[PDB]
C-alpha cells in the first residue's frame, strides 16, 4: 500500500543524505587525490559497510521512485512490465556489482 | 477602448479538432467590468458561443476558465487585471477535461471523485443527541477552511498528478472534502474512511506542486488538508 | 411514441432546496423519482442565499414558534394563509433539526447549540422585544444547505438529470398534467419524462427586472410552464425588493448585516430607519426598509458617486474580529463589486428586485390549485409545486428574511410526505396520446425553424427596462397601464423571435430563447396583477390607492391564464392550534 | 470521441511547480547516474593501473562537464527532497506564500553547491 511507500521512500532519504555527507566530507578534504589515500578509505570497513548500506537504500528508493514515474507516463500495461523489469534489474545489479566491488577491495 | 480576444471554440458537429478564433470588444474606457462581462456580449454579437454561468458573483462554481494561462472564474475576473498592452485576452476550457463544446468541458470525473470519498456525513446512531449534535465553536473552526468550495474545478484541473490520473488520484478538490469529513466531529466513521485512502493513488499522488492553492477562487488550501490527510493516515496504518 | 420515453412514479423539475428535499423524501418514501435541473444541482440559486432560515429553535433565547407565526402573518401583511404559516412555523424547528443531523456545518453557540441571528421582522412576545431566532452558518447558509442536500442526495443514490431544460408540462385528454418533455443540454435529445406526479421546483424569476439579486438562470421557468399549460398563478404582484442589494451591482448583501447591529444613514450622516420605523428600526419589514430608503433617495437625500443614487450601509462599528467570523461572505462580495472594505467604509446599498412571493397556488401537500368556472377551487391532477415557484402561500405581501429557506424545506419535505396520499387521492391518470406530447413541443419547434425574425437580445432588455420603471418600489395607475400596452408589443415581437444557433451540442443559446418565453409571461402576469389590485398592501405600493382596503383586497390575487383575466382568492384565516390573529394595522 | 485542452504550452507554471518537475528529472538523472558513477569507481578500485586510467578518464574536459551536471542534478534531488521533507514533518508551512519562498531559497543553496560541485572537478 501508499503509506507504506511514503515512508520507505523517505526512510532511505534520511540514509543517502547521511551517506552523501559522508562521502562530500572525505572529498573536501582530502586534498591530493593519490590511489593510496584512495584505496584506504576504500578499504576501511566504515566505508564499505556504509556504502553497500547506501545501495540498498537506493535499491528501494529508486524503485519506488521509477515506479511512480512510469504509472504516471506509461500506460500500455505490457510496455510498462518491461520498463520496470529492465530497471529492477539494473537496481540488482548495481547492489550486486557494489558488492563484487567493495568485498574485493 | 477597443479589448481583443483569443477564445477556444469547438464544435463536434462542425469542427475538425479546436480551434482559437479572435474577437473585439468596443469597452467602455472608464468603467472596469468582469471577463463574464464581456463573455455576455460577445455572446450577442456571437450567439453560437457556449460557457457556463449562473450566480455572476463567484458563488456557485459555474464558470471556472483558463485565462491567461491560469484558472478562474469568469464572474470575478476583472478585465483590468488580465488585460495587457498588445496583446489578446486569451480563454480556454479547464484543462485536463474532455471538451464539451466552445468553453464548456464534461466535469464527470470531477464529480466521480468527489463521490468516492463518500461526501456526506455518516453517523452510526448511538449516544443520539437530544436535538442538534451538539459541536463547540473550537471543534466546528476545523470546518473553517473547507466547508465553503464550491465545486469550481479550479484546483483539480490545474493540478499534473490528477491530469495523469484522473481517475485513480483523488484530486485537491476531493481531497479537500474528504478532510472536511475526516474532521467533522459529527461524523463517526474516520477511521473507515480512512481505511479508504491508504493505497498508492488516492491521496499519496499528491507532490505538494500548489498549483490548487493558487488557482482557488475561495482562497482554499487543498495542500494543507491533504498534508493532514497523510499525517492521519501515518498515524494509523504506521 | 416517437420521441423516447423515460417513466417514473414522480419527476421534480428543479434541483434547489425544495427540489432537493422533496426529491430525498419522495425517494426514502419508496417511490422512484427523476430529479432534472438545467444547471448541475449545486449552482442552483440557493447556493447564493446568506442570511440564513428563520426558525423557532429556542437557542439564543427562549423562542415560541407562535411568536413566530405571529411575524409572519403581520410580516406578510395579512394576505399569508394562516394554516400554511402555522405548519411553517410549527413544523419548522423539527425539519430543521434534521438537516444538521445530515451534517449541515451550522455555525455554533458557546454551549454546542445551532447559533440564530437577529434578523428583519422578529420579535418575543407577539410584537414585543427583538428577537433573534434565524439559524446560520456564517453569512453562506445557502451554500451550506444546499451542498448537504446534494451530498444527502448522493448518499441517498437519487436519479438526477443534471443540465436537462424543461420545455413544457404534457397534459392527457382529460386535462391531468403527466409529466414533461425536457431538452437535453448536453446532446440535444428531447423526451418524454412520464409521470404520476411531476413536481415544479423551479425557483424564482428577479431576471425580469434590470437589477435584481438573482442568479441569471432565475427566469421563472415554472410561471410560463403552467401559464402554457392553462394553470392560473396567484399573487404575481407581490415582488420583494430586498432593502440592501449593492448599488451599481445589484450583488444582494445579507440583512445579517443590519441583524448583527448594521444600520443605514443618509447623505446627512443620519440614521433614518429610526423615523420610519421607531421599534424594529433597521430590522423592520422588507417592504418598509425598502421604501423609506427610497423616500429617501427621492428628495435628495441619499448619496451618490460611482455607485449612483444610493444609502449607506455602516458595518465598521461591529468590527474586524465580528465581521470576518459572522459575514466574511459579504466583506468579499463588498470589495469585489463595490471595491468597498466594509471594515472601513458604509457598503453603498439599493433595494434590489429580490424575491417572488406569486407562484403557483398549491394546498400545503404540494398539489397545485386551479379554480373551476364557479370560482370553486379544484385540485390539478398530476401537478405540484414547492419552493419560491409555489405561493402556498406563507409569505402574502412580504416574506420575512430566513423564511424561504424554511419554506423550502418544510414543504419539499412535506409534497414528499404527502405524495403517496395525492397520488391515490387523484386516481390513475390516462395516457398522454402522441399528439399530447407534441404539443409541448410547439414552442421549441417555433424557435427552431425561425432564421430570420427578431433579435431576442433587443426583446429582452426591452423587456427587462419596462418591468424596471412601470412595476418597481412604487407603483401607479398610467404607468403600470402604459407598461402593460408595451408588454403586449414586446410579446409580439417575440412570437417572431430568431434562434440563431442552429447547432445540437450544448447549445446555450436555444435554452436562453427558450428561458425569454418564460420570462415574458412572468413578466406579462406580475402586470396584468399589478394593475388589478387597487391599494396599497406589503410590496404593493400604489400612489393612486396608497391604502390598504381590507373590505376588498384581504384575498389573494389569480390570474387565469386563458381569459388572460383576473379573479381573487379566500385568504386562509383558520388556523388550528391557535386562533386566527386579526388583520390590524401594520407599521414597524 | 472527445478533444481535451492540454497543451502544455499554453498554461502558467508557478515556481513551486517547475520546482517539482525538475524534482523528478533530477531523480531520473541520478537513477541513470549511479550506475555511470558505479562503472568509474569500479575501475579506480580494480588495481593500481585501472585507477591511474579513472584519472585519466576525469581529465577529459566533456567528461568533466557529465560529471559536473551529475553532481548538480544529484545536489538538487537532494536538497529540494530535504525541502519536501521539511512540509512532512512541518517544518515548513504549506502556504502558497511559504511555498515559493523555500522553493526560492532552494535554488540559490543549489547553484552555490553547483559551483562548489564545479570546483571540485
Ligand atoms: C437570490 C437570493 C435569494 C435568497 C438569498 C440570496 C440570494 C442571492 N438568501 C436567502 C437567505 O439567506 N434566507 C432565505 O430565507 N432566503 C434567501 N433567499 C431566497 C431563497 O434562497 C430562494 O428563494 C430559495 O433558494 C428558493 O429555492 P428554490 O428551490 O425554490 O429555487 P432555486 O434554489 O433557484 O432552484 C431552482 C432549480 O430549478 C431548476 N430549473 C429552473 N428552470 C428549469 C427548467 N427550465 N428545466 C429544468 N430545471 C429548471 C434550476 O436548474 C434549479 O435547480
Ligand atoms: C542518490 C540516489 C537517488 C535516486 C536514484 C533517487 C531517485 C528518485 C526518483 C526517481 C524519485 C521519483 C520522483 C517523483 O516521484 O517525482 C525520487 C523521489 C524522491 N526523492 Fe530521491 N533519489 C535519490 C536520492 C535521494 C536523496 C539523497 C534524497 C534526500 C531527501 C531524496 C529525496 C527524495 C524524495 C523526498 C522523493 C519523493 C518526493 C515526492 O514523491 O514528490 N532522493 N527519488
Ligand atoms: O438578507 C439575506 O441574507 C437574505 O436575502 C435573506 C432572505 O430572507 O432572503
Ligand atoms: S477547493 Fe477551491 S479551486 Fe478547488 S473546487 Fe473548491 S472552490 Fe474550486
Ligand atoms: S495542485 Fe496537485 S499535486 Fe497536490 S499539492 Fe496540489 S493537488
Ligand atoms: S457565475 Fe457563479 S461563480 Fe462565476
Ligand atoms: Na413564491
Amino acid at each position: 500500500n501508499g503509506v507504506h511507500d511514503f515512508i520507505l521512500v523517505r526512510a532511505t532519504a534520511i540514509v543517502l543524505t547521511l551517506y552523501i555527507i559522508y562521502m562530500v566530507g572525505f572529498f573536501a578534504t582530502s586534498g591530493e587525490l593519490t590511489y593510496e589515500v584512495w584505496i584506504g578509505f576504500f578499504a576501511s570497513a566504515f566505508t564499505k559497510v556504509f556504502t553497500l548500506l547506501a545501495l540498498f537504500s537506493i535499491l528501494i528508493h529508486a524503485w519506488i521512485g521509477m515506479w511512480q514515474v512510469l504509472t504516471d507516463y506509461v500506460k500500455p500495461l505490457a510496455l510498462r512490465l518491461m520498463l520496470q523489469l529492465v530497471i529492477v534489474v539494473a537496481l540488482v545489479v548495481y547492489v550486486i556489482y557494489g558488492f563484487v566491488v567493495v568485498w574485493g577491495v | 477602448m477597443r479589448l481583443e480576444f483569443s477564445i477556444y471554440r469547438y464544435n463536434p458537429d462542425v469542427d475538425d479538432a479546436p480551434r482559437m478564433q479572435d474577437y473585439t470588444l468596443e469597452a467602455d474606457e472608464g468603467r472596469d467590468m468582469m471577463l463574464l462581462d464581456a463573455l455576455i456580449q460577445l455572446k450577442e454579437k456571437d450567439p453560437s458561443l457556449s460557457f457556463r454561468r449562473s450566480c455572476r458573483e463567484g458563488v456557485c462554481g459555474s464558470d471556472g476558465l483558463n485565462m491567461n494561462g491560469k484558472n478562474g472564474l469568469a464572474c470575478i475576473t476583472p478585465i483590468s487585471a488580465l488585460n495587457q498592452p498588445g496583446k489578446k485576452i486569451v480563454i480556454r476550457p479547464l484543462p485536463g477535461l474532455p471538451v464539451i463544446r466552445d468553453l464548456v468541458v464534461d466535469m464527470g470525473q470531477f464529480y466521480a471523485q468527489y463521490e468516492k470519498i463518500k461526501p456526506y456525513l455518516l453517523n452510526n446512531g448511538q449516544n443520539p443527541p437530544a436535538r442538534e449534535h451538539l459541536q463547540m465553536p473550537e471543534q466546528r473552526e476545523k470546518l473553517d477552511g473547507l466547508y465553503e468550495c464550491i465545486l469550481c474545478a479550479c484546483c483539480s484541473t490545474s493540478c499534473p498528478s490528477f491530469w495523469w490520473n484522473p481517475d485513480k488520484f483523488i484530486g485537491p478538490a476531493g481531497l479537500l472534502a474528504a478532510y472536511r469529513f475526516l474532521i467533522d466531529s459529527r461524523d463517526t466513521e474516520t477511521d473507515s474512511r480512512l481505511d479508504g485512502l491508504s493505497d498508492a493513488f488516492s491521496v499519496f499522488r499528491c507532490h505538494s506542486i500548489m498549483n490548487c492553492v493558487s488557482v482557488c477562487p475561495k482562497g482554499l488550501n487543498p495542500t494543507r488538508a491533504i498534508g493532514h490527510i497523510k499525517s492521519m493516515l501515518l498515524q494509523r496504518n504506521a | 411514441m416517437k420521441l423516447p420515453v423515460r417513466e417514473f412514479d414522480a419527476v421534480v423539475i428543479g434541483a434547489g432546496g425544495a427540489g432537493m428535499r422533496a426529491a430525498l423524501q419522495i425517494s426514502q418514501s419508496g417511490q422512484t423519482c427523476a430529479l432534472l435541473s438545467k444547471v448541475f444541482p449545486t449552482r442552483s440559486h440557493t447556493v447564493s442565499a446568506q442570511g440564513g432560515i428563520t426558525v423557532a429553535l429556542g437557542n439564543t433565547h427562549e423562542d415560541n414558534w407562535e411568536w413566530h407565526m405571529y411575524d409572519t402573518v403581520k410580516g406578510s401583511d395579512y394576505i399569508g394563509d394562516q394554516d400554511a404559516i402555522e405548519y411553517m412555523c410549527k413544523t419548522g424547528p423539527e425539519a430543521i433539526l434534521e438537516l444538521e443531523h445530515m451534517g449541515l456545518p451550522f455555525s455554533r453557540l458557546d454551549d454546542g447549540r445551532i447559533y440564530q441571528r437577529p434578523f428583519g421582522g422578529q420579535s418575543k412576545n407577539f410584537g414585543g422585544e427583538q428577537a433573534a431566532r434565524t439559524a446560520a452558518a456564517a453569512d453562506r447558509t445557502g451554500h451550506a444547505l444546499l451542498h448537504t442536500l446534494y451530498q444527502q442526495n448522493l448518499k441517498n443514490h437519487t436519479t438526477i438529470f443534471s443540465e436537462w431544460y424543461a420545455l413544457d408540462l404534457v397534459k392527457n385528454q382529460d386535462g391531468a398534467v403527466v409529466g414533461c418533455t425536457a431538452l437535453c443540454i448536453e446532446t440535444g435529445e428531447v423526451v418524454y419524462f412520464k409521470a404520476r406526479a411531476t413536481v415544479l421546483a423551479t425557483g424564482g424569476a428577479g431576471r425580469i427586472y434590470q437589477s435584481t439579486t438573482n442568479a441569471h438562470i432565475n427566469t421563472g421557468d415554472g410561471v410560463g410552464m403552467a401559464i402554457r399549460a392553462g394553470v392560473p398563478v396567484q399573487d404575481m404582484e407581490m415582488w420583494q425588493f430586498h432593502p440592501t442589494g449593492i448599488a451599481g451591482a445589484g450583488v444582494l448583501v445579507t440583512e445579517g448585516c443590519r441583524g448583527e447591529g448594521g444600520y443605514l444613514l443618509n447623505k446627512h450622516g443620519e440614521r433614518f430607519m429610526e423615523r420610519y420605523a421607531p421599534n424594529a428600526k433597521d430590522l423592520a419589514g422588507r417592504d418598509v426598509v425598502a421604501r423609506s430608503i427610497m423616500i429617501e433617495i427621492r428628495e435628495g437625500r441619499g448619496c451618490d458617486g460611482p455607485w449612483g443614487p444610493h444609502a449607506k450601509l455602516k458595518l465598521d462599528h461591529l468590527g474586524k474580529e465580528v465581521l470576518e467570523s459572522r459575514l466574511p461572505g459579504i466583506l468579499e462580495l463588498s470589495r469585489t463589486f463595490a471595491h468597498v472594505d466594509p471594515v472601513k467604509e458604509p457598503i453603498p446599498v439599493i433595494p434590489t428586485c429580490h424575491y417572488m412571493m406569486g407562484g403557483i397556488p398549491t394546498k400545503v401537500t404540494g398539489q397545485a390549485l386551479t379554480v373551476n368556472e364557479k370560482g370553486e377551487d379544484v385540485v390539478v391532477p398530476g401537478l405540484f409545486a414547492v419552493g419560491e415557484i409555489a405561493c402556498v402561500s406563507v409569505h402574502g405581501a412580504n416574506r420575512l428574511g430566513g423564511n424561504s429557506l424554511l419554506d423550502l424545506v418544510v414543504f419539499g419535505r412535506a409534497a414528499g410526505l404527502h405524495l403517496q396520499e395525492s397520488i391515490a387521492e387523484q386516481g390513475a391518470l390516462r395516457d398522454a396520446s402522441e399528439s399530447d406530447v407534441e404539443a409541448s413541443l410547439d414552442r421549441l419547434n417555433r424557435w427552431n425553424n425561425n432564421r430570420n425574425g427578431e433579435d431576442p437580445v433587443a426583446i429582452r432588455k426591452a423587456l427587462q427596462e419596462c418591468m424596471q420603471h412601470n412595476f418597481s418600489v412604487f407603483r401607479e395607475g398610467d404607468a403600470m397601464a402604459k407598461g402593460l400596452e408595451q408588454l403586449k408589443v414586446i410579446r409580439e415581437r417575440l412570437k417572431n423571435a430568431r434562434l440563431d444557433d442552429t447547432s445540437s451540442e450544448f447549445n446555450t443559446q436555444r435554452v436562453e430563447c427558450l428561458e425569454l418565453d418564460n420570462l415574458m409571461e412572468t413578466a406579462y402576469a406580475t402586470a396584468v396583477s399589478a394593475n388589478f389590485r387597487t391599494e396599497s398592501r406589503g410590496a404593493h405600493s400604489r400612489f393612486d390607492f396608497p391604502d390598504r382596503d381590507d373590505e376588498n383586497w384581504l384575498c389573494h390575487s389569480l390570474y387565469l391564464p386563458e381569459s388572460e383575466s383576473m379573479t381573487r382568492r379566500s385568504v386562509n384565516m383558520e388556523p388550528k392550534l391557535r386562533p386566527a390573529f386579526p388583520p390590524k394595522i401594520r407599521t414597524y | 470521441q472527445r478533444p481535451v485542452n492540454l497543451d502544455l504550452q499554453t498554461i502558467r507554471f508557478p515556481i513551486t511547480a517547475i520546482a517539482s518537475i525538475l524534482h523528478r528529472v533530477s531523480g531520473v538523472i541520478t537513477f541513470v547516474a549511479v550506475g555511470i558513477l558505479l562503472w568509474l569507481l569500479g575501475t579506480s578500485l580494480s588495481s593500481p593501473e585501472g585507477f591511474e586510467q579513472a584519472s585519466a578518464i576525469m581529465g577529459s574536459f566533456f567528461v568533466k562537464f557529465i560529471m559536473w551536471g551529475i553532481l548538480t542534478a544529484l545536489a538538487y534531488h537532494v536538497v529540494v527532497g530535504i525541502r519536501h521533507m521539511m512540509m512532512d514533518f512541518g517544518y515548513l508551512e504549506e502556504t502558497f506564500e511559504a511555498g515559493k519562498r523555500s522553493a526560492k531559497i532552494s535554488f540559490v543553496i543549489t547553484v552555490v553547491l553547483s559551483l562548489l560541485a564545479g570546483v571540485l572537478v
